[PDB]
């Protein structure tokens, strides 16, 4: 059966450091793009960051340049190190994984609250 | 006062030391005065380093009676300084007059202001230094390495000091395939990266600006980029420029930087590097 | 009563005696520091016009009948003059005017041996290369010189660190002066992380029009960026803005992922 | 390079026009294409523009009305100004942000048509 | 000029952890690499992690595995949680700041040093 677990989140000041993770069980990372969204509470969700299956990464313009997206496919865990957090970060960050060629076939993980204060 | 005793008397050992007996009608000036007569054509030099020959240069006489002692070969890297002060005979001026025995300089000064036997002057007096050059056609001689005889190390060094420089630069640009215009260019020094950057600016599609992007490349290959920038905007439709300047639409970076390694005419193709700027040359082995 | 007479052999002249000062000026110029360059008999009525013609070298009297030289002393170059060429070592000036070739009644000045190696063109140049002075040969060549200064005395080093230093900061205030995307270009050559992470920061620190003008690959639209999603292959292959963006004003990331298409 | 600009003239309230620039010379390539006017006593600003990649940026006072486009073909750029206001009278320049070495940039406008409203 | 602070290092026994700080101060400019080396009495300053601005971590043979580099731009502080230490790692540990200019000039500023001492 296909998981995503979802962990890392806490609670941190203007200026904090996170680091989530988010193991993978039945999905093999190179033939998935992997995905960090965050939905604020009452919000649209919007993408975070995003990981090819050969290790492109690719940013928001906003978590650009502080959030860093990572995977290790021998362990099946992807990561998301969010350095200089900010209060505009406050959401719930789940793991998104679609098959590559494959639109139909994609999967949803579970969430991790943050907030910053 | 008045001179009534002159002779020549020989020498011992040297041919040249000649004895000048005078006798005048006081004998107070009365003396056998030593004196030399050069008649070597030196081919060696006297003491090291330097020439001198017995013959004393008279003020006011040409400094050409001192080097006409000295083989003409042999007597270009010599240059003649100030020489000692010395006496001669004004009836045989250039004899040198040796100061022995009872011939104190005190009696040449007599002798001066009694008659007018005698002129002051200096020794001559040669030193070595090396070949000296003296009109742009000696530069360009020894430079170009087409008549390296009379050329001194600084301007016959095979391009390892900074004087031949001026003249390569425009000599160069008249031959640019030239062998010794190339190794001058592998001196990687700035004029003449910078001159074979303007040699190569309209005339890149020849070998010998390989040849200079091979040499500049990795360390000054910015010289070559603006050469080969120019050259492109000027001749847009070469088949070579295609790579550094996309000829269709008005995109003419389309294959610039990673984007070199799209089309494989830019990679894997039979064109050499000198075609490509050097992000394009770079990101073509890492990609 | 009958003097002895005897004239002396003929005169022969050498080289350094046949020399004339009037015939070496591509001979005196390329001279360099406590060099001396033997130019032949000298008359003194033209004593003053070698003096006024040759300021850097000094006029000494080697041997009798005027034979003289020059000892360079000096390098008289001025900074806009020698720092905005890479190829014209000296010059003369006549009234107000500098030419490249000699002319009568002008004067000689030489520029600094390696003068591109010693520093003492940055501040020059750095001032040249900013507004309607650029160059697009002469300034984009400079800075690449920076990154090879063969230049290990300390004041040159300092001299290089503190244009460095200058560099960063007139960049992070505006990358789109030419000055500052040459610079980037040479960053990218540079091919180091201490050149990488520098062009991210300088691209960084950019306002949002510099942003939504140059860097549309680096800074995808919400939509773009959702859209990139649904395919397998990086974005940079995909996006137009990454195809038309200048690689001067690429990020790392962006610069690295195009190589990844075909 | 040169920039040849038609299309202005007088109009009046609700009309509408279509300014047409045509980018001439030796241009290596075009970082972005954009479309400036100034009013009389006030400075030049830029009202929109397009980037090499079809991308396009209006100033809110402008947003809804004008709409900025380029053929390829001809190399030309289009502002269809639809919806005019007496607010609009200006001198507009065109805008061309040439790439002039694949190191350096250039900033060339036009030389101005008169739109009076 | 630049000026760092090291502390954190002291007593700790076999196989435990103990964590260094070094923080700088001074004309900072942004993009540097900044790191930890140690010294062995009687040997010479050997690299144990060096970090970039933005994270490039270079960890020495020694120290893969076992510690960590860590870094925070907004204190200028450089962080190494040293964990699972051994006898072997009781050195002296100064905390460098390295700015390279034009690939030519380098700059590196050292720290005084804080003494790790792990005992059996
Ligand atoms: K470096």
């Amino acid at each position: 059966e296909v998981q995503l677990q979802a962990s890392g989140g806490g609670l941190v000041q203007p200026g904090g450091s996170l680091r989530l993770s988010c193991a993978a069980s039945g999905i093999v990372f190179s033939n998935n793009r992997m995905s960090w969204y965050r939905q604020a509470p009452g919000k649209q969700r919007e993408v975070v960051a995003t990981i090819t299956s050969g290790g492109a990464t690719d940013y928001q313009d906003s978590v650009e340049g502080r959030f860093t997206i990572s995977r290790d496919m021998a362990k099946n865990t992807v990561y998301l190190q969010m350095n200089s957090l900010k209060p505009e970060d406050t959401a719930v960050y789940f793991c998104n994984a679609r098959r590559d060629n494959f639109a139909t076939a994609i999967y949803w993980g579970q969430g991790t609250q943050v907030t910053v204060s | 006062v008045t001179l009534n005793r002159i002779k020549i008397a020989p020498g011992i050992a040297d041919i040249r030391d000649k004895y000048m007996e005078l006798g005048f009608n006081y004998p107070e000036y009365n003396r056998a005065v030593k004196f030399a007569e050069e008649s070597y054509t030196y081919y060696y030099e006297t003491s090291p380093g330097e020439i001198k020959p017995k013959f004393c240069l008279i003020d006011g006489m040409s400094i050409d009676h001192c080097s006409s002692f000295i083989v003409p070969e042999f007597a270009k890297q010599y240059v003649l300084i100030h020489g000692e002060p010395c006496s001669s005979f004004k009836f045989r001026p250039g004899s040198l007059i040796y100061y022995q025995n009872e011939v104190t300089p005190e009696y040449i000064k007599d002798l001066k202001h009694a008659t007018d036997y005698i002129a002051s002057g200096q020794r001559c007096h040669f030193i070595k230094k090396d070949y000296l050059l003296g009109d742009s056609d000696s530069v360009a001689k020894c430079c170009s390495k087409t008549n390296t005889k009379h050329c001194p190390k600084i301007f016959n060094n095979n391009y390892k000091t900074e004087h031949c420089d001026d003249f390569m630069t425009g000599f160069c640009r008249n031959d640019p395939g030239n062998p010794n215009c190339l190794e001058w260019l592998r001196a990687k020094r700035k004029p003449a990266m910078s001159t074979y950057s303007d040699i190569c600016s309209k005339h890149m599609d020849a070998r010998y600006c390989s040849e200079f992007i091979r040499i500049i490349r990795p360390d000054y290959f910015t010289f070559g980029d603006t050469a080969l920038y120019v050259f492109c905007n000027d001749h847009k439709g070469n088949r070579n420029c295609w790579c550094a300047n996309y000829p269709k639409s008005n995109s003419g970076d389309k294959y610039l930087g990673p984007r070199v390694c799209w089309l494989h005419e830019c990679t894997d193709e039979s064109r050499d590097r000198k075609w490509l700027y050097y992000n394009q040359d770079v990101q073509r082995t890492r990609c | 009563v009958e003097l002895p007479k005897r004239d002396p052999p003929p005169g022969v002249p050498t080289d350094e005696m046949l020399l004339n000062v009037d015939k070496m000026h591509d001979v005196i110029a390329p001279a360099k520091l406590l060099e001396y360059v033997h130019i032949g008999p000298l008359a003194k009525d033209k004593e003053d016009k070698v003096k006024k013609r040759y300021p850097e070298f000094r006029l000494v009297n080697t041997g009798p009948g005027g034979l003289s030289a020059l000892l360079r002393q000096s390098y008289a170059g001025t900074a806009p003059n020698c720092c905005r060429t890479f190829q014209r070592t000296h010059y003369w000036k006549k009234d107000g005017k500098i030419s490249d070739k000699y002319e009568e009644g002008a004067v000689l000045e030489s520029c600094w041996p390696d003068v591109h190696d010693t520093g003492k063109c940055d501040v020059d140049l750095f001032d040249w290369c900013q507004g309607d002075t650029f160059d697009r040969n002469i300034c984009h060549q400079w800075i690449g010189s920076a990154f090879n200064r063969a230049d290990r005395t300390v004041e040159g080093q300092q001299s290089l660190i503190n244009l460095y230093n200058k560099m960063q900061t007139l960049c992070s205030k505006d990358a789109s002066v030419p000055i500052c995307e040459s610079f980037l270009h040479h960053l990218r050559a540079h091919n180091t992380e201490d050149s990488k992470e520098m062009i991210d920061y300088i691209l960084r620190q950019q306002s949002a029009d510099f942003k939504q003008k140059y860097m549309r690959c680096s800074y995808p639209t919400r939509d773009k960026l959702e859209e990139s999603l649904k395919y397998a292959e990086p974005r940079e292959c995909w996006d137009p803005e990454c195809s038309n963006a200048n690689v001067n004003f690429l990020l790392t990331r962006n610069y690295n992922n195009l190589g990844l298409c075909n």
